[PDB]
Parts: C-alpha cells; sequence; structure tokens
C-alpha cells in the first residue's frame, strides 16, 4: 500500500503504524509538497519557497 | 467537468474580448481624436503535477516535470497615443492638437475632464463649449459683437470686434499633459478622467514644457488602421472557429464516455 | 480487472493530452506565449516467470504523462506600432521584479509606464534593471543594442536613459511557468546570465513590434482529431472489459 | 438505497442550472435585463465513526443561491425621444398599482393619455413627471432635467426631476417580474439620488441598455449541463442495475 500521507506533525503515513526509511520513521516539514523519486529519496519544498 | 471545457471556454471569452475590442476600434473611424485600442493577454493558472526542479534518483534531477495550466484571462487595453493625422477642415472653430496634451473641460458636477477634441462651439453666454455645452478650463468668453475668432499656434485666442482695427485678446487655452497619457479612464463624449495610474496633470500652455501646439482650421483623426483591423478581424473569426472546434472535440469525448 | 485499470491509464493519457492542446489552442494570441508538447511513458511491467526463451512474457499496464516541454523557438512578430513595445531576437528573456521581491522572467514585450514612469509590464510588474522615463518625454527609442534613450522637448539629443539587459538560461524548457506570461527560476533551469542584449548568445530587440505566440493551429487540429480517436479506442476497451465481466458474473 | 438519492440531487441540481440557462437565453433582447448565475452548495455529511478520527460520506448537493450580475450593458439605440438608458449604477423607481414602489432598471417610457410618464405596462415613474398637452420635443439631460419645448416659445421648460435611486446591495433585490425588483431586507433602504451625484449614474437619451446575457457562456454551459445530466443517469442507472443483482438473491 503505497498511499503515503502527512500529518500536521510531518509524520509519514501509511495507514497509521507510519512508514520506515533510512532509520526509523521518516519526518518531513510541515509544508510537505513532497516530491517522492524514482528510487525512494523524498524531496519537500515549502509551498512559498522559491 | 474537464479540465479541456474549462480552458476551451477561457479561450472562447477572450477571442471574444479581442472582437469586442476590434469592434469598437471600426465603429469609432471618423471620430475625432479616437485612440486605438488594443488587448493585451495573459496566462491563467499552472497546475502544477511533477515539480521541475525535485531531482529525481539521488543524482538526476527531472528537468520539465509536469504542469498543465489553464485559461487566457485578457489582462489589459492598452490605448495608442500617438498623433492623429490631421486633416484640413477650414473650420473656424475647429482646433487640433500637435503632440502631447490635452484640452482640459469642467464637467457639470465640478470635476475636471480631458479631451484631445477641439470641434468646440459658442454658445448662448459666449463660451467655448465642445459638443454637449461641456465648457472649457480655463473659460473662454466670446463677446457678443465679435466677428471672427483667431486662435494662435500658442493657443492665445483674439477675436475681431466691430470697429475696433484691432484682434483684442479674449482668452488663453492651455493644454494638460499626464506622465502616462494611456492610464487616463475613458468615460465617454470623449473624455478621460484622471486616475492614479496616469499620475498628476500638468496643466501649462501649449509648446511649453512638453505639450504640442494648436492648429485652427484642422482636425485631428481615429489613429485606427483600417488593413490592420481588418486582418485583425480575419485572425479574431479563425480564432473563434477554432476553439469552439475544441470545445465541441470536448464534448464528443464527454458524450462517448457518457454512452459508455 | 486489469484490463480496465489500464484502459482507464489510457483515457487518462488521452485526456491530458487534450488538455495540453486546448491550452495551446487557447492561449494562441497570447503575446510570447510558447507551445507546450505532453511527453508520455508507459508504466511497470509484469513479469511473468516461466518455469532458451527467447523472449519471456510481459504483460505491462498502462501509461503514465511524463513531461510537457516547451517549444522554445522564435515567434513571428506583429506590428503593434507602439513604442513601448519590444520584441526578442534570438535566446533570451526580460527579467521583471515580482511584489514579494523574487524575480520572475518574461518573454514579452507588452510594456507600459505607469505614475512614476517606471516600465512596467501590463499588470504593474516592474521591470529590471529599473528604467525611469522623465516626466514630458517626447520619445522613446529602444536600439537593437537594448539601451533605451528619450528624446526632450527643447534639447536635440536622446539623453539616455537605461539599459534593457536581457537574461539568458541554460536550459529554459525547464522552467516553471507561473502564469502571467511569467517564468521562475528552478533546480532544473540553472543559474541566470544578466546580459546585454546581442551579445554572449542574448538576442536582439526591435522596438515597436510584439512576438507573437509559436502554436502551429493545424497541427493542434490534427491533434485533436488524433486524440478524439484514442479516447473513444480506449473507451471501447473500457466497454468491451465490462461486457466480460458481465458475462463471467453471470454465470 | 443511497446513491439514488444522492444522484437525484445531482440531477435536480444539473436541472436547475438548465432552467437558469434557459431564462437567461429567453431573455435576451429584453432592456435591462440582468443575467442570474446560480450558485450550488453541497448538502450534510454524514460521519462514519472510527473506533484521523473518522471518515465523511456526504450526500448530494443544493442550489444554495442565485445571484444577478448587475454589470453596465450595451447600449442599444432606438431614435425614441422617451427611451432612457442609464450609465452606472441606479434604478428608476416606478409606483405599483396597490400604492407600493417597485424599482426598474428599464427605460422604454410611454406617455399615457394625461402626459403622465408611464413604463410599457402602465406603472407611474416617480416623481410624477406630466408632459404638456402640447409637446413638440422632450430633452432629458444627462443630469436627469427633463424639460419640453411648446410652440415658439424660444426657451425650454422644465417639467420634471427624472430621479434615480441606489441601494447598498444591488443582488438582494427581488425580482416581481415585468422588468420589476422592489426592496428586501437584504437590499437596505432605497437611497434616492440625483443621477450623477453621489455614486448613482448618468442617463442616455434616446438609447436603451440591453441584456447583459453572454450567450456564448451559456452555450458553453448546455453543453456541460447535457453532459452532466447524462453522466449522473449513468451513476442512478448503475445503482439500479446494482440493486438488480443484489435482490436476484
Amino acid at each position: 500500500n503505497g498511499n503515503i500521507q502527512v500529518g500536521p506533525t510531518g509524520q509519514l503515513t501509511i495507514q497509521g503504524h507510519p512508514v520506515i526509511g533510512e532509520g526509523g520513521p521518516i519526518t518531513v516539514p510541515e509544508g510537505s509538497e513532497i516530491t517522492i523519486a524514482a528510487d525512494g529519496t523524498i524531496s519537500a519544498l515549502n509551498p512559498g519557497d522559491p | 467537468m474537464i479540465s479541456s471545457l474549462w480552458i476551451a471556454k477561457t479561450g472562447l471569452d477572450a477571442q471574444q474580448t479581442n472582437m469586442d475590442v476590434i469592434a469598437n476600434n471600426l465603429a469609432n473611424v471618423s471620430t475625432n481624436g479616437f485612440k486605438r485600442q488594443r488587448a493585451v493577454f495573459e496566462d491563467l493558472l499552472y497546475q502544477t503535477i511533477r515539480q521541475p526542479g525535485a531531482q529525481s534518483s539521488e543524482q538526476t534531477t527531472l528537468p520539465s516535470g509536469l504542469q498543465i495550466g489553464t485559461g487566457v484571462r485578457p489582462v489589459a487595453t492598452e490605448r495608442l497615443h500617438s498623433q492623429g493625422n490631421l486633416s484640413q477642415t477650414n473650420n473656424s472653430k475647429d482646433v487640433a492638437i500637435k503632440g502631447q496634451g490635452f484640452f482640459q473641460v469642467m464637467l457639470p458636477d465640478g470635476t475636471s475632464a480631458y479631451t484631445r477634441d477641439g470641434s468646440f462651439q459658442v454658445d448662448q453666454n459666449g463660451q467655448l463649449v465642445t459638443a454637449g455645452g461641456f465648457q472649457v478650463q480655463p473659460a473662454i468668453t466670446i463677446p457678443a459683437n465679435a466677428l471672427s475668432i483667431t486662435i494662435g499656434r500658442d493657443g492665445v485666442v483674439s477675436v475681431t470686434q466691430q470697429g475696433q482695427a484691432a484682434p483684442v485678446q479674449v482668452g488663453q487655452l492651455n493644454l494638460t499633459t499626464f506622465m502616462n497619457d494611456t492610464g487616463l479612464e475613458s468615460i465617454g463624449e470623449n473624455l478621460y478622467i484622471e486616475t492614479q495610474s496616469s499620475g498628476a496633470p500638468n496643466e501649462s500652455t501649449p509648446g511649453l514644457n512638453g505639450a504640442g501646439l494648436l492648429y485652427q482650421g484642422y482636425v485631428e483623426t481615429s489613429n485606427v488602421n483600417v488593413a490592420e483591423e481588418l486582418v485583425n478581424m480575419i485572425q479574431v473569426q479563425r480564432a473563434y472557429e477554432i476553439n469552439s472546434k475544441a470545445v465541441s472535440t470536448t464534448d464528443q469525448m464527454l458524450q462517448k464516455l457518457t454512452q459508455l
């Protein structure tokens, strides 16, 4: 199930009991605009930045 | 309904506004001092789906990601304030302008408008009015026994009294300049009013401080290029043609989806 | 079933194709607009591992729209007969300053002057570097080298008033469009090169002309015919799968 | 069953939208008509409780309003000395036969048998303006002062002032047909002003303001409405067939 979700705190969760990647659970900033790679790398843009 | 149909609707509306502007230009040939108007367009939102940056691999970059975009929102109409082609009317009350500058006129409500139209008239009380009694600024009152009027290149308006062997000077006719002629807001009657965009008005006699010169016996024609308007009209009709074609295509797509 | 969803992916691909075509066709007569094209890309392939074998069997699923690339070619010119307006020969953009302070890039020439004389672009955005026209300017002259000057009443010489610099990009395809005929810099575009027009790979400037959009309408109409037929084909696939499943669940 | 009712609410919303579109397209070529637009709204939401902390299923859609677009219509020239159109905001005030007052942005005026200025249906304009019995020419200036010209008397006798009325909320007015609006509690009291001052518009004599209906908008809207109707009917048919297969067992 790749239906990933972002919580208000920024904790990536396929349905709660969150997702694990390169260590423990992954966390992203609150301003997600997340894009996920062709090989998993997760990049984020704060929605009002260059 | 479909992302396609809203986009095509915006395109049709843009072509319709463009045709409105062309029709207003084409109708206002042979109107003195009219300024050709032209619409400047502007594309709407772009729904970003994949960020054009956003490195895909640990090394790659994903150039030029997926973004769709909508709409053709018309953003402005610029007015071309170029000198019209003067015409020899040989009329003693018709005065044209060569260069920047606008006649100032007192609206009956007490506010001042600006007109590039010297098709003047003299009413009961002797005032110079302009096709509607709009009394100019500053007031110029012809004496009731004056015979012939003249308006020098410098705006000095003087009349020939009866019996008096001299052109006594009656009034002074000055122009006004705006540091953005285009930003004036037209209110009809061949009149413009000051807005925030035009900026403060600088009133001065003709010639001095950037204003033009005044030519009696001439009238300024509309700077509407007939061939330009005609080719614009052909091009607009074909663009409308094509956008309605896109609307119909989306309709066929949707209908085939329905009978599914 | 699998057929139903891969046909849905095909339908979505054709629909995004039509969206691009419609935005293209509507944005004709938009100055400096650059035609866009959608590039598609097939999704995962299922491998059915066999129990030699000159070709394995792979079922494959659907299709995904992978990109939209903007054709940054040179558009035809239009004689606006307006002193303010300017057009670009070759590569380059006019940098503009947004209200927030970040710089955008527009390859549009419909300039104006506001009450403060700043050369602004139909929407109030101040071009960069700033050019301030003096109060009673009789004319504006913009050479092909970009330097802009005015002629004052009483003076027999053009008092030079500014320099209109262009900006070139490594990959101007990769710029992100933010509407309003504006683009902004991205990771994929590289740093801008702020250069004098006519030099260092920048284009030249034409006064009194505006660049028309490079949208080829005949190509768009033929593409619309393709899109309609392809959508109807994929809808046929969806319907056939629906009939198949009807007969399956009947038994 | 559930989907059946929610899809029926969808069908009803699309039918209301088509009714509005038909009324717009039909009242084209009505002087002073303001095109109407239907604003829809979704109904209440059922919350399934999870033992995020729940999910919402939702039910249908509801037409919540119709706003009238009180823009300025194109003028049309009619060569009629009584017809008047309005530049900008404002409404003519008329007196209904019962005694109350309605407001019309329609200036196809006439004079009845007693010289009173009435409005194509016989409602007296306000204030009472009565043309003299032997009028040659009637002039209505931009400031609303209506005057006539008598025989040989080389001076226009002022015969009335044709005021306008402006509202705090143009859209709040309810229309009672016959190109008439009457004040509602959502509109606020009328502000009776002379034309051209205090926000009211000017008057153009010999011109009638046309409807501000955009027919290209309405044809595209009809495309959307027909496709949406067919789509919701498709959903209804789907639910119906599911109920087939449910009751077969």
